[PDB]
RNA sequence: GGAGCGUGCGGUUU
RNA sequence: GCGCUUCGCUCCCGGAGCCCACACU
RNA sequence: GGGCUCCGGAAACCGCGGCGC
């Protein structure tokens, strides 16, 4: 998977920025996901502290 | 970037001065969770991997939800906007099928060509294709846009007709371009009323949120998780009907003249139409039997055969 | 129970 | 060998339930 | 007679047939 986003300037493209606005990119392809979901709550428990939860 | 869905209509009235009761509806806005749940369908980003109904399988489980169903089948590998309609709003999937869709494409060329060669190929299909895959039905390419081209890459955006198979129009491209190209990678930007703004979540976010609403009690999140049924029928043209109609239709009744209360420009014989309350959610869903100002002008016959009701009985008063 | 979006059929058993 | 071969939707048919409804004088 | 809603194999594991690594 090539392409990249630079989501906060929402364009594809599949350099490593994006000079126009200068925001690095991530891939475009958004992080795969098994029910399993290992890393389940030792995300959750990163998210809950960046909202105060 | 113009799709057959973002031309603006004119909202046009038929009763200047109509007025709903609050005590008997349930806007999009504030509905109980519990409910907007039995509602709403989730704008998900498709992660590669599982094939599209695989995914829908696992958001049911994870969410202890019976009946739920999704959009156009995005593929295995394809990533993105993949509408999940829940619960009792499975249906409006039907809303969305023969809708536009965008996506982001990444062609690789068997051969070296001409950079402007390219564009000025891809560029030629900007218009109606007759699909022709390997050694009949015509569709639509609304726009086909180059970002980049690499070596033989190209990756680009483009527009399409309800099934379009983007792997086609490459392999085609590929043959008009004379060297043979196969598609690399690709992505649905967006699905005709579901793009790819705020409100498209992940799997890991969706499940995250509704965790923090099980285990922590916290609504927000899991609730800006989900979109309101109302939003996979923005793209159709609505009919915003009175309150008295609104119980009836429910009912099995065909919604006739004067229950229109505003309306949509150009409208046609045999149109999709979102039949709606001044409280702005979705009642029903129809064909149009009548144009848009043949319906403004008149006070005779039926407006919208009645096909699927989304709206239950109880929600509005009987009273006909 | 059929037709189609979408390649289907025969055995232990909600 | 391992994975997939369908969440579900639509048309018809059978069964259960609700209506017959121009949305007031 | 028509309209609407709901249901109509909702069951795991097994043999080909059919695509993919």
């Amino acid at each position: 998977f090539r392409i990249r986003k630079c989501p906060k300037c929402g364009r594809y493209t599949l350099k490593e920025v994006c000079p126009v606005c200068g925001e690095k990119t991530k891939v475009a392809h958004p992080p795969r996901f098994s029910p399993e979901d290992p890393y389940g709550e030792y995300r959750r428990r990163w998210k809950r502290e960046v909202l105060g939860i | 970037r113009i799709l057959p869905a973002d031309i603006k209509r004119e909202v046009l009235i038929k009763d200047e001065n109509a007025e709903t009761n609050p005590d008997w509806g349930f806007p999009p806005e504030k509905r109980p969770i519990e409910m907007h749940i039995q509602f709403g369908v989730i704008n998900l980003d498709k992660p590669p991997g599982p094939t599209s109904h695989e995914v829908v399988a696992w958001i049911k489980k994870i969410l202890n939800l019976e009946k739920a169903g999704h959009g156009g089948t995005l593929d295995p590998k394809v990533s993105g906007v993949l509408p999940v309609a829940l619960e009792k709003a499975t249906r409006v999937v039907q809303a969305l099928l023969p809708a536009g869709k965008e996506y982001v494409a990444l062609m690789h060329l068997h051969g070296d060509v001409p950079e402007d060669k390219i564009i000025q190929v891809m560029k030629e299909f900007e218009g109606e294709i007759i699909q022709r895959p390997p050694l009949l039905r015509t569709r639509k390419v609304y726009y086909i846009e180059v970002l980049e081209i690499e070596g033989r890459d190209v990756l680009f955006r483009v527009g399409v007709e309800a099934g379009t198979y983007i792997r086609s129009l490459i392999h085609h491209i590929g043959l008009a371009l004379g060297v043979g190209a196969h598609m690399s990678e690709l992505r649905r930007t967006r699905s005709g009323p579901f793009k790819e703004d705020e409100t498209l979540i992940t799997l890991h976010d969706l499940v995250d949120y509704y965790y923090f609403w099980k285990e922590d009690g916290i609504e927000e999140y899991f609730r800006k998780a989900i979109q309101p049924m109302e939003k996979a029928v923005e793209h159709l043209p609505k009919v915003w009907i009175k309150d008295s109609a609104v119980a009836a239709v429910t009912h099995g009744a065909d919604l006739a003249v004067p229950g229109i209360a505003k309306l949509h420009a150009g409208i046609k014989r045999g149109d999709l139409v979102a039949i709606m309350t001044l409280k702005d959610e979705l009642v029903a869903l129809g064909k149009a039997m009548m144009t848009s100002q043949e319906m403004l002008e008149k006070t005779k016959g039926i407006a919208v055969d009645v096909e699927k009701v989304f709206m239950p009985r109880d929600w509005y008063p009987k009273l006909w």
